């Protein structure tokens, strides 16, 4: 990490549960600014007592905008069928008056009442053939009763959610001082809170902004691709909408059972004729309705931690090559300590500090950084002080040494300088004059 | 750009380690100028020379031309 920051301890409170190893336990607040993308920034945590330190790595990988599912429906396939139970009169000896009132759900004329296939389909009775054609001798006309369904034989089912709303978001990885690492999504153009073990990041700086239309993401179960949509969507199916049926439980969106999912008003296309009725729908399918396209200061706030608690040697070996180059150089150290442990800044640096962790053994752990000349002096990394000196030649954006060319050039341009001014000078006393 | 190069995808590779190796040679604009050089005036002296030498080129240029 190049960015780092300290804790601030000044909150003390730590139980000596154990004499060998201590512990404490800690809470607070901290700012620190956002890193570059494809790097980790750090957090650094300090305890009165010297010997035992950990830290933390926060890594940024991604720059984007999505925006945050403020809702979510399902869609299913919807078709329209319909049956036609056909009566005469004195036959079925349904009321003179057909009866205005109708039971949606039971249907008593044709099997009791069951589950029904359909979601809250219709009734009704209907004009009345009655004689010698349709056969059952009486005068009087005969009322019919039908059904509407709302099926889905094999479903192709659509989640979306209606943010309407872009805001630039990231991605996190986070590690523990214990060794967790645990993944998320912050949307941190937002101030939102994403809850996690006892810590818990939020907002960062808008450092661009853009605006854009009515649009939200439509997504397929079995994952056909993914699609884009004006894509309204309220609590209720609106007119023209890509969403009519709007339906809240997957492992109850292949058929259409549960009550949470609402239907529209007269939407199945029933129509009559002299016998028994016909199915008909008026329904429009998501795609080519109303289509517009088709896909081809990060900071945290601090819980009650469960923060936890001699000889060794730095032994640098080499360097790299980079000043001003928005990574930095990269350095290799050659340690070796007794305990695990973690390191701390070199004060001469003068560039950044510094929060490494080694295991007991020989290792080598190679960190980045970049300066004008190698000095490389005065850190207090792990259990006592050690001054070590390194000294390479580092590597800058300059022109090229490869060739020499422009040394040519170098020399062709200082050409004439005095000859110039000494015809300017005797031109000088005739034009002032 | 930079000399190894080299990094991960994670669907189905899972973060293999790949190697390289680069030079640095490029458009040489920067904003810094030349290099720090030893000199000593041994190579100072070197870098400068005769300058009439120059003019007598473009000299010999303007009799032909009006000859």
């Amino acid at each position: 990490c190049d960015e780092m920051v300290h804790a601030d301890s000044k909150l003390v409170s730590c139980r000596q549960g154990s004499g060998n190893m201590k512990e404490c336990v800690t809470t607070g607040r901290a700012l620190l600014p956002a890193v570059n993308p494809g790097q980790e920034a750090c957090l650094h945590f300090t305890a009165p007592g010297s010997p035992d330190s950990k830290c933390l790595k926060i890594k940024v990988k991604r720059i984007n905008l999505k925006c945050k599912k403020s809702s979510s429906y399902f869609v299913p396939d919807a078709r329209s069928r319909c049956t036609s139970v056909r009566r005469c009169r004195w036959a079925g000896d349904c009321q003179s008056g057909c009866p205005p009132h109708f039971t949606s759900n039971s249907f008593s004329d044709d099997w009791a009442g069951k589950m029904d296939r359909a979601g809250l389909g219709f009734s009704g009775c209907s004009d009345g053939c009655g004689g010698a054609a349709c056969g059952c001798f009486n005068a009087a006309p005969s009322c019919i009763f039908w059904r509407k369904w709302v099926e889905n034989p094999h479903g192709i089912i659509w989640k979306v959610s209606p943010c309407a709303a872009w805001v630039p978001s990231a991605v996190i990885e986070l590690t523990m001082p214990s060794g967790e690492v645990r993944t998320f999504h912050p949307m941190s153009g937002i101030p939102t809170q994403v809850f996690k073990g006892v810590s818990v990041t939020y907002l960062g700086s808008d450092m661009e902004v853009s605006g854009l239309t009515d649009l939200c993401e439509i997504e397929e179960l079995k994952s056909k691709k993914l699609a884009l949509a004006p894509c309204n969507q309220a609590g209720m199916g609106v007119v023209g909408k890509v969403g009519e049926i709007q339906c809240s439980s997957e492992e109850s969106a292949r058929t259409i059972k549960k009550d949470g999912c609402i239907w529209n008003a007269d939407l199945v296309g029933i129509e009559l004729r002299v016998d028994d009725a016909v199915c008909y729908s008026k329904i429009t399918s998501v795609e080519a309705v109303a289509n517009y396209s088709a896909i081809p200061d990060i900071t945290a706030i601090r819980g009650s931690f469960s923060v936890n608690y001699a000889t060794c040697t730095g032994e640098v070996t080499n360097v790299s090559g980079c000043y001003s180059c928005m990574t930095g150089a990269k350095v290799s150290i050659k340690l070796h300590s007794s305990k695990n442990s973690t390191a701390h800044v070199r004060c001469k640096g003068d560039e950044t500090a510094f929060s490494v962790l080694e295991g007991v053994h020989s290792y080598t752990v190679s960190l980045s950084f970049d300066h004008a000349v190698v000095d490389e002096q005065c850190q207090l990394n792990c259990g006592g002080h050690e001054s070590q000196v390194t000294l390479k030649g580092n590597l800058i954006f300059l022109d090229v040494p490869k060739f020499v060319d422009g040394s040519y050039m170098q020399t062709y341009h200082s050409t004439v300088p005095t000859g110039a001014n000494i015809p300017s000078p005797t031109d000088w006393l005739n034009a002032l004059f | 750009g930079a000399l190894v190069d080299g990094t991960e995808f994670t669907f189905e590779g899972s973060c293999m380690f790949p190697d390289g190796c680069n030079a640095v040679d490029c458009t040489f604009c920067r904003e810094f100028l030349k290099n720090p050089q030893c000199y000593p005036a041994k190579k100072w002296l070197f870098i400068i020379i005769v300058i009439l030498l120059g003019y007598a080129g473009l000299m010999l240029l303007t009799n032909v031309l009006k000859a």
